[PDB]
């Protein structure tokens, strides 16, 4: 951690957050398709209330009728500092405006993000045939290929206290824990950039990297 | 998502849109066949899974001679008696919460307290 | 442990340690001589924690220093209550040329 | 001598207890998950970890 | 604005690190103006309604008297810093013609994300023009500062000299360091050209090897 | 080189610059002694 900021053991949790990668598939009970034949009420009754908001707050004359829902899972939002705005402005900035893309609360009882692709004006004869094909593909790279928060190449962080020795000021060593952040997976080029960690001090266990990233010496 | 077959040729239905109704019906790719829809789920995929864990789960599960033996209550019958097993899916992050058959009565509990 | 001071009295040497112990309060080019020593021991110390940031104080050195000290005790049996024949000038000039003898590498240029 | 072995035998009676505490709490799934480990492999460091210090 | 912030944190780090290796090159950079706080960072290279512009970010720096002493061969530098991410090959023609109009035998190129090879394959130029492309997102953090990188210093000719004739040394014999090194890249090092490197040492206090870019 | 080349006289370097240590090492001493125990068995 950053030597200003070494004991503070949220301050590490937010480091924690912020280098470990995290996507869809680790936070995500289930994913269903339903066949909604308008984007106005749905046909399934757990989540009436969820759109009356979101649609009320609104386009909707060119959605496929084909609706992705994920249910997601309540501990993975606590063991991951994850809400449910921060997922769906990623899943909404990743496919731009061509998913449209409402959530459920956080308070909620039941974790449902709701998703409908866009059709254009053109007419279609074919491409209905395959939508249904064309869902579960965006379903598939909607799951792994979705970064919600950390960088790559990350597989997990795990969180120690170990034992440095600091010079105190009477002049003695003594022996100040600090919070450490081990990790799994090397992306050592850009933990190093994030703020709040000390960039002088990081060791990686891959000295490949150490002469790719800081040096031969 | 109870995958449905065509009753003329026993093969597999597949949703279609219809522009005349605006329905969710199941066309059979090969004879032409339509029916329509009692769900409008079409395609369900779980990361995590609660079904597999009771599997193999038979009439006479009790006859195994390797399977342990426990004194609980059964909350059907009021049984002493019963077998056990833990959760028979292989995923490594599994849990190891036992499943109970009542050889009464063949009724599946569980010791989980987190559910109850 | 090592500070010595001839002008004030927190640091100051005790008369009985030596032979020219008395009228070596308030001198003033012997206190220059214990002051650049004691400079070059602050100086010291900062490297070492630069060079060990854990503060390890055991290394692997050549010269058991320790060792000579005893045989140097036991040889010539020092009572530990006479005092000492040696003066600090000596004592300070003694240790600089024994750092000046330590010779590894005999070449007569800047760069060896 | 008797009195050490005695002492030995509750000494292992004792790590088998709590053994069998760590497993009946991880059977009614109220064990926590260390981080970075599943269940299973915390429940196996735990009775490995009491049946290490029993032996020490 | 949240990313936005968080791309101006990057780029004041970027311009922090970029002023560290240009003192750290021998030119004349003050210590003030080193550690420029995010505050007056943003007060000056970032616009009314908030996005940071590069064109009046980039700047110009001259050699020091001792750096002079010690290598009277090198003059001004310009460093210039982009606003596109992909640089066209126009872009960097004019940044090319600009250095060779104002005589700068040194351009370090901070572009954003990439470099088209249509303009990659013009940046070696009229000798003694050097252009040094580096990416933003390799200077947020300051390589040097690192506790396993050690002091490396380049060596001129005549120390170069004195170094192989006091050994005895051939220049194959040297330790080498590759002409992409990340330090090597931060000094700036032509092939030819050694740094004397001073580490700590376990055994002997400070230990001062050489190595020789190739 | 730089200071020598090929097999001149300035290969052996004069006795007022040599920078070598003034110790007989343990490999000089070895091979000394054997050398003039090998002539000393000789007559
Ligand atoms: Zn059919
Ligand atoms: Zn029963």
């Amino acid at each position: 951690l950053e030597p200003g900021h070494a004991a503070d053991q949220e301050q590490a949790k937010l480091i924690r957050s912020a280098i470990e990668h995290t996507t869809l598939k680790s936070v995500t009970i289930a994913s269903e398709i339903y066949y909604d034949p308008d984007p106005r009420s749905t046909v399934i009754p757990e989540d009436e209330e969820i759109i009356q908001l979101h649609f009320s707050l609104l386009s909707f004359d060119q959605q496929s009728p084909w609706l992705l829902r994920l249910e997601l899972d309540r501990a993975a939002m606590n063991d991951k500092d994850l809400t449910m705005g921060q997922v769906g402005e990623r899943i909404k900035q990743t496919f731009k405006n061509d998913l449209f893309v409402i959530w459920s609360e956080d308070n909620d009882e039941k974790l449902i993000i709701r998703c409908r692709v866009v059709r254009p004006k053109s007419l279609d004869a074919e491409t209905e045939a395959e939508e249904d094909h064309m869902l579960k593909k965006i379903e598939n790279t909607m799951l792994e290929n979705i970064t919600l928060r950390g960088v790559e190449n990350i597989e997990r962080v795990v969180m120690m206290k170990y034992d440095r020795k600091v010079p105190s000021p009477t002049g003695e060593y003594v022996k100040e824990p600090e919070w450490v952040l081990e990790t799994d997976g090397v992306n050592l080029s850009e933990v190093m950039t994030v703020p709040g960690i000390d960039p002088t001090r990081i060791y990686t266990n891959s000295f490949i990297d150490i002469m790719e990233v800081l040096g031969i010496e | 998502t109870t995958f449905r077959f065509c009753r003329d040729c026993n093969n597999m239905l597949y949703p279609r849109e219809d522009k005349e109704n605006n329905r969710l019906l199941f066309e059979c790719r090969t004879c032409s066949y339509v029916e329509e829809a009692g769900s409008p789920l079409v395609y369900r995929h779980e990361l995590i899974t609660n079904i597999g864990e009771t599997a193999g789960v038979v009439q006479d599960i009790g006859s195994d001679p390797t399977l342990p033996r426990s004194d609980r209550e059964c909350p059907k019958c009021h049984s002493r008696e019963n077998v056990f097993f833990q959760s028979q899916q292989r995923r490594k992050d599994t849990s190891m919460v036992l499943f109970f058959v009542c050889l009464s009565c063949s009724h599946i509990f569980t010791s989980d307290q987190k559910n109850k | 442990r090592y500070r010595v001071d001839l002008l004030n009295t927190d640091h100051t040497l005790d008369p009985s340690l030596l032979e020219s112990g008395s009228e070596i309060l308030g001198d003033l080019k012997l206190q220059v001589l214990l002051d650049e020593e004691y400079k070059q021991l602050v100086k010291d110390r900062k490297f070492l924690r630069e060079v060990f940031v854990d503060g390890e104080a055991n290394w692997p050195l050549p010269v058991n220093i320790r060792r000579i000290i005893q045989n140097a005790q036991q040889t010539f049996h020092i009572d530990h209550t006479k005092p000492s024949d040696l003066t600090i000038k000596d004592i300070v000039l003694g240790v600089k040329d024994l750092q000046e003898n330590l010779l590894v590498l005999r070449g007569k240029n800047e760069i060896i | 001598d008797g009195p050490t072995m005695r002492e030995i035998t509750e000494t292992i009676a004792e790590a088998k207890k709590k053994v069998l505490d760590v497993t009946k709490e991880a059977q009614a799934n109220l064990l926590t998950a260390k981080h970075g480990m599943t269940l299973r492999e915390s429940f196996e460091d735990n009775v490995v970890r009491f049946l290490n210090e029993a032996r020490d | 604005d949240q990313e936005n912030e968080r791309n101006i944190s990057r780029l004041w780090r970027a311009f922090r690190t970029v002023k560290e290796m240009v003192k750290d090159r021998g030119y004349f950079i003050t210590q003030e103006e080193v550690e420029l706080p995010l505050e007056d960072f943003k007060a000056k290279y970032c616009d009314s309604m908030g996005r940071p512009q590069r064109k009046m970010m980039s700047f110009q720096a001259n050699p020091t008297e001792e750096s002079i002493s010690k290598f009277p061969d090198m003059g001004s530098l310009w460093v210039e810093f982009c606003d596109e991410p992909s640089v066209g090959v126009k872009t960097m023609k004019t940044f090319v013609i600009h250095i060779q109009e104002k005589n700068f035998q040194t351009g370090i190129f901070v572009y954003q994300n990439n470099i088209t090879p249509s303009a990659m394959k013009l940046v070696p130029s009229i000798p003694p023009a050097t252009i040094e492309t580096f990416n933003e997102a390799a200077l947020v953090v300051n390589i040097t500062h690192h506790e396993l990188v050690p002091k490396h210093i380049r060596l001129s000719s005549d120390e170069k000299r004195e170094l192989l004739k006091r050994y005895r040394l051939k220049e194959s014999q040297l330790p080498r360091i590759q002409r992409a090194d990340p330090v090597a890249l931060y000094l700036g090092l032509k092939r030819g050209e050694v740094v004397k490197i001073i580490r700590k040492s376990e055994t002997s206090g400070r230990y001062a090897s050489y190595r020789i870019c190739m | 080189e730089q200071i020598r080349r090929k097999t001149l006289k300035e290969k052996a370097i004069p006795k007022d610059q040599r920078a070598t240590t003034p110790y007989m090492t343990k490999y000089e001493r070895a091979r000394i002694l054997g050398t003039r125990a090998l002539q000393i068995s000789m007559n």
